[PDB]
């Protein structure tokens, strides 16, 4: 018998916290329709009254509308869903006072889940933005058509960044291997004014092409060892964990 | 047929 | 007569541990619906009442609802399913006290089967990870295009591991036989940062290719015998056993 507690504004609206091993007090007065609301996305499977004539039942998804229709309507409603089963003991009140207009359920486990996700998301964003413990390489040299040149190039050990001025078109940047073969490398455009192209690799030689002009960028302090990617993300302060399980 | 009696009969009959 | 054992929160919720050589004493009161829950995945076969008219029966999947529809409704319920057959002694309660809102079953054998398997899986993972008493071979040489070379290479007598630095593209590794022909060998990519390629064979010579570059790896301590695989797994402490029988 989980007798619930009322709201702070109207005693007609009364909240109860679900418990799989206890039943719920509902006091129904004559002429009022009580609303029992399910958790969002929950699918109604089967319901069962004690006296199916005593109470009137209407359902629209997760909104269940109930109503008395006979004297001494003291029965129970057991509505079962895919997730849980609800347990009521409907006792009619004689003097038409202390009605309930809707019942609300509080789910400790769902709240504990969804509150964790928001905090974790805020922490993750803070961790990405913190961006500490980084070493920068600035020993980059270029030779070729200096009219497509970046104003600055550097790498942080994981990505390589090319910074372009505001009046310069953004060119294509290619991956040059040992034999001089160019090949595609994925790039993301970062920066406030989209002036930086971040390629997702550290390499000793790069090739910059725009139209019919070519520029060669050389990494003059190439570190073959690099720094390992133990976390699965672009930063060492955010782990990528396996959610799908399975 | 007191209200208790009618309540009991409705109780029994109802599906 | 197994009497349902009442919970701690409410008397209306009573739990019973299944016993094939015992019955269920269900004390039903007038005008309620008793919700009997089967095990998940249990396929209802057939039921049989003492009186088809004394109690009203409606079933949805593994959900059972019954409801008395007559006075002195003392009958029996024998519902039989693919897994077992339940036994109930439906004894009407005359004063309408001490109701039984739902009957929940506990299966001892199923819980034992599920806990034995979980303990076995825990032991299996512990034995896989413990990796005790293995012998490592580090006499590996290389000659060729050193820019695609691993930073380390060894084997434990069953697999060969090539460790690559964080900035190096992971190349393709080919099995080389006596005449110099190459053939595919299966590989699994292991390591915290996915820096290790583990090939599933110990061989004297290997071939590493990436584009138009090639490197040859030479095992200078090839053991023609090795260690036999008596267990069926990659570990000497985890046996692979035949489940399917047949």
């Amino acid at each position: 018998l989980d007798v619930p507690s009322s709201s702070r504004y109207d005693h007609r609206i009364r909240y109860v916290t679900y418990n799989p091993a206890d039943v719920v007090q509902v006091d129904t007065v004559l002429g009022v329709a009580t609303h029992i609301m399910l958790e969002e996305g929950e699918q109604y499977l089967t319901h069962a009254f004690g006296d199916s004539e005593a109470y009137a039942f209407a359902r629209k998804g997760r909104h269940i509308f109930i109503k008395p229709q006979a004297e001494l309507a003291n029965t129970n409603l057991i509505v079962v869903t895919d997730r849980r089963s609800y347990k009521f003991r409907l006792q009619m009140r004689n003097d038409r006072n202390g009605a309930m207009y809707e019942l609300a359920f509080r789910y400790p486990d769902t709240q504990a889940r969804q509150t964790r996700e928001a905090n974790a998301r805020a922490a993750v964003e803070a961790a990405f933005e913190q961006r500490v413990g980084a070493y920068y390489n600035l020993k980059y040299m270029m030779s070729g058509d200096k009219d497509i040149a970046p104003v600055n190039a550097w790498d942080d050990g994981r990505f390589t960044y090319f910074k372009f001025s505001a009046n310069a078109d953004l060119p294509s940047i290619y991956f040059v291997d040992a034999e001089g073969n160019e090949s595609l490398v994925p790039r993301t455009t970062v920066g406030s004014s989209n002036n930086i192209i971040a390629v997702h690799k550290v390499n000793p030689k790069w090739m910059i092409r725009l139209g019919n002009r070519a520029l060669a960028i050389f990494n003059e302090a190439y570190d073959p060892n690099g720094v390992p990617n133990d976390t699965g993300t672009a930063s060492p302060a955010v782990r990528r964990v396996n959610k799908g399980g399975n | 047929k007191t209200p208790y009696e009618l309540a009991r009969e409705r109780m029994l009959r109802s599906g």
